[PDB]
């Protein structure tokens, strides 16, 4: 309704200075970080504050106006549980007819002696992939076998009125009691973890770079019985979580402070920690490493999808190891290593899912393709489940313990052909994915898989609900990692830290604003 | 503080209200304490965005008022190191 | 960023009951019509004045708040000029590119002794279709030549600095100075007439009917002559223009006031008019028309695709008019007369862009087409005509008149097909043709065309623009009729009445609003 | 008409702006006359709505305290018949 054009007026040059010594005095007085400044919500409370001003005046009681801390909390409480009212139905219908995953995330804090578990749902509405925050739950060591989980998880979903999880695909990472936690349902592996499995045991089972690697950490470990820790600072934040990651987060330590290192190393007589170390081995290792970042990148978004890069995120990771005549043989070994796990610690822990996302994609179609039997037999199985749960909903068979759930333009113009769709039986599920196999789709930079297939959906009825509900199921567990890490305050720090249903009330709603209201 | 003999001004309920909304998606939207709102420095600060509005109105260009995160830092730097 | 739910309050019954009151002597003292209590922008208004109360209480100076007509009459025009600049580069490129038609809607006005021409741009962004009302100019009777007729739209596209008409596709009716103002352009003609021609001429053609109709004209003339017009009160309003339907409505004036008109007769002793009529016989003429209404609704429309459906009302007129065993003799005689009009009258008077719309509509592909050979010559020309326009628009060549005018996700996962793509040529006008008249597509109720072409963009990367514009362009010249009939009380009415340069601001801004704020 | 000792409220620059945009764009949306706005029965219409605002605040469900152009109608028939 910009029906108007709006136009802000800009505040004066000394207006503008005081703003920033206010927001200056803020920061430092109440000890916030320089990023509060910037919150999308910090503005918007900002904006009405000012229009408070422009309504009152100036000597309005702010003290009086302002909520209590209490007040809010009940708040985010209450708006927490009129928002799950409201999807609820959504939620649930999407469990119920197989279009729903689950992301565990997990963590082991050792500052504050606490294993962490993020779960978040994922699903579809049309072209939209929709990612919600159930809950984070903080851990006591002791309460964490496999047992423990699943009794966490079941009280997460029971928050949402979820009781039966048959049908919700997991994804989490290869820790011993996730995956007995989930035995008895359909779980699919982290490829983030897998990717950093891959990269360790690759770097660990090259003893020409593990030497030096081993050098490295001797280096560290001098560093931080001096208390020097602080001067092995990088400004290099991996893609890769931290607890996956330890090998490229050192490397670069020492090498964007290398002239340092070397300096501290001498005036402290410690030079035989440095022998084995060659520089230009490190930089090349840490060149490589780089070229991976990209991968996690794309495998842990959950704003689009990610299943079906899996298979291409192998194939990158050989194209980036092939074989060059140019490298040293320490490099050429690694990169053997590399292609040798990525077969036998990513792939082999791959399932039909992973295989079928990429098959999903169909501007890859005419690619190389060795599992298509496997595929399609999936893929009809898949289908015929949804036909199955649509049949026992319909007689409230489908669970005992889940509640289930004038003439058109076209008619008028065309009542011949209308007719005949009316009395044709619908495409069977082999028609479907015979007809897909030899569709010819160009790939595009603006390739979207979700909108091609909500747009096939009249073509593909079935197959489509497949495809879209297969594909918004994320790469990797720590999918939703980005928002805990942004939550690390309000969950640790004493003087900031909310209570356990509020972390979760809150992650809820963070989650539900950023999928539903723009 | 004090009460004096011409009180501060009281707003009106939808607007006590609203700012109950605001600051509750500040907090959600933007990971906050909900200790937050009580601080002596952040009081302060809507004092002032108070008075912006007051002067300006309620149309103000807000992203062009406020510093980046990385202006503030700087801010916060130089006048740390005025203790010379 | 409806992050909250944000509830209206409702006002007591008294409150309720007072504000009734006080628009009914509003819509009484000041002479306003009914619906004006329902307009949208009137709502909007009214939610502002109450807010206004909320902030300064109900003692506000309200003669001083609002404004007087001057300003609003002057902030029209401002606004009008601000829209006119913001979309300027949009409506010149939709020109340009050979994506513009216009709509030419004329009529003579009776009472005002003035015709009126009014002016519509069509154009569409991406799925979307544009439609901008550019002007309503009344026109005086003598200066109603084809030469003062092309003046005049010719300053009408001058205020929007559209200086060359070459590439618009102009749609008008058959009068003889619209069509003589328009040979040297591009002119394709109103079916919305067409239709109106082909049931005016067949109920005159067939005598039998032509008898009763008649004898109602002459019925009709003596209510008139006895100022009873007011008995002859129908409640039917065709969707058919006002000018082409005076059968239709004067059928429907005395069926529905039979009885009375019967008893009036009779009481004047004016029998003699109403021998030959046949009740039966008129109730089955007024139910034949009303078959048709359907039509004129769908081919007037601009809000969706008008011109791919005028084959199909084609169609659909003789599968109404088929032979029935069951009608009586001047009926079957009527349907045939109707059927034999609509191929010397409408399809006579078709263009090759008709059944190319149709043919754009993939679901009827598989229909029988007749003039397939002739659509592909067309098609190829059209192509080939928009990259002729790119290339001189690169020279500056096109107008002596108008001034003309990371790596991705997919290039990253995919290089082999990314390096492919690029040194391919593109596909040439003819093979996507061919691969286009193979497409299956489903007919589905929510079918939308131009969805479809604006996703198969990347695979018909030429036709699709052509298959965007040409969809685009309205089967009906009164296609801004309805916005037209909304203004008769400001261009006719003597008290409320707006000058000529204000009513053309006023329908531009009002179009800009409905397409561009929701 | 007559300004008395206590005068009636003026509104700030922003509202006054505010009301030639809301008016402005009434009549465009709904093709009404610039003289729409100078009816007494439109101005006395207005006095009201602005009683209201005064009472119940900003979020009043307009759409419901409205009539609808029939419901208007046969008000205004009904109080016409009134002349019996």
């Amino acid at each position: 309704s910009h029906m108007q054009s709006r136009e802000l007026k800009t505040v004066s040059a000394d207006c503008k200075k005081e703003a920033i010594e206010k927001c200056a005095q803020w920061v430092v007085r109440d000890c916030r970080p320089f990023s509060a400044v910037s919150g999308s919500g910090f503005i918007d409370m900002i904006k009405f504050f000012i229009k408070v001003k422009a309504e009152y005046g100036e000597h309005v009681n702010v003290e009086e106006l302002l909520p209590s801390p209490i007040t809010l909390s009940r708040k985010v409480t209450s708006d927490a549980k009129e928002k799950k009212a409201l999807i609820g139905r959504e939620i649930k219908s999407a469990v119920e007819k197989d279009g729903a995953s689950a992301t565990i995330d997990l963590w082991t804090d050792n500052y504050i002696k606490r294993n962490f578990l993020g779960v978040t749902l994922h699903y579809h509405e049309n072209n939209e992939l929709r990612d919600l925050i159930l809950g984070l739950k903080s851990l006591d060591f002791e309460r964490s076998t496999a047992e423990n989980i699943y009794k966490k998880l079941k009280a997460i979903f029971s928050q949402f009125n979820v009781e039966d999880l048959s049908s919700i695909k997991f994804v989490t990472d290869r820790g011993a009691n996730v995956v007995k936690s989930l035995a008895n349902n359909i779980r699919i592996n982290c490829s983030s973890h897998l990717l950093s499995n891959v990269l360790e045991n690759s770097f660990e089972e090259t003893p020409e770079l593990n030497m030096p690697i081993l050098a490295c950490k001797n280096i560290v470990k001098y560093f931080k019985k001096a208390n020097l820790q602080h001067r092995l600072r990088s400004s290099l934040k991996s893609e890769c979580p931290t607890r996956w990651n330890s090998t490229y987060t050192m490397l670069r330590s020492i090498l964007d402070n290398w002239e340092s290192v070397i300096q501290i190393l001498s005036e402290a007589g410690e030079t035989q920690r440095i022998v084995h170390i060659n520089k230009s081995i490190i930089q090349t290792m840490v060149n490589i490493l780089d070229g991976f970042e990209r991968i996690f990148k794309e495998l842990q978004t959950c704003s689009s999808p990610s299943l079906c890069f899996v298979v291409p995120s192998i194939l990158k990771v050989k194209e980036i190891c092939s074989p060059d005549v140019g490298d040293v043989a320490d490099i050429a070994k690694l990169k053997v290593n590399i292609i040798k796990n990525v077969r036998i610690i990513w792939e082999e822990n791959l399932s039909i899912w992973h295989y079928t996302a990429f098959f999903f994609y169909p501007p890859a179609l005419h690619m190389q393709q060795e599992k298509v039997a496997q595929i399609k037999e999936f893929c009809l199985s898949k289908m015929e489940d949804l036909e199955l749960i649509n049949r026992m909903s319909s007689f409230n068979e489908l669970s005992a313990t889940q509640l289930n759930q004038d003439i058109s333009t076209t008619s008028f113009f065309f009542p011949q052909l209308t007719q005949n769709n009316s009395r044709e039986p619908p495409v069977c599920p082999s028609d479907e994915f015979e007809f897909y196999r030899k569709e010819i789709v160009i790939l595009s930079e603006d390739f979207k898989v979700m909108e091609w297939w909500n747009l096939n959906s009249k073509k593909y009825p079935k197959l489509s609900k497949l495809a879209l509900s297969l594909l918004s199921i994320p790469a990797s567990s720590a999918a939703s990692e980005r928002t805990f890490s942004l939550a690390g305050n309000i969950i640790t720090e004493k003087r900031n830290r909310i209570g356990q249903q509020t972390v979760d009330s809150l992650l809820f709603l963070n989650s539900f604003y950023k999928n539903f209201c723009k | 503080s004090h009460m004096q003999s011409r009180e501060l001004k009281t707003v009106s309920a939808d607007c006590k209200k609203e700012a109950i909304e605001k600051c509750a998606q500040w907090v959600v939207r933007d990971c906050r304490p909900f200790s937050a709102v009580s601080g002596s420095g952040f009081i302060d600060m809507i004092k002032f965005f108070i008075k912006v509005g007051a002067e300006y109105g309620d149309h103000v260009n807000v992203e062009e008022l406020l510093p980046s995160p990385i202006t503030l830092s700087r801010k916060v730097t130089s006048d740390a190191k005025e203790k010379a």
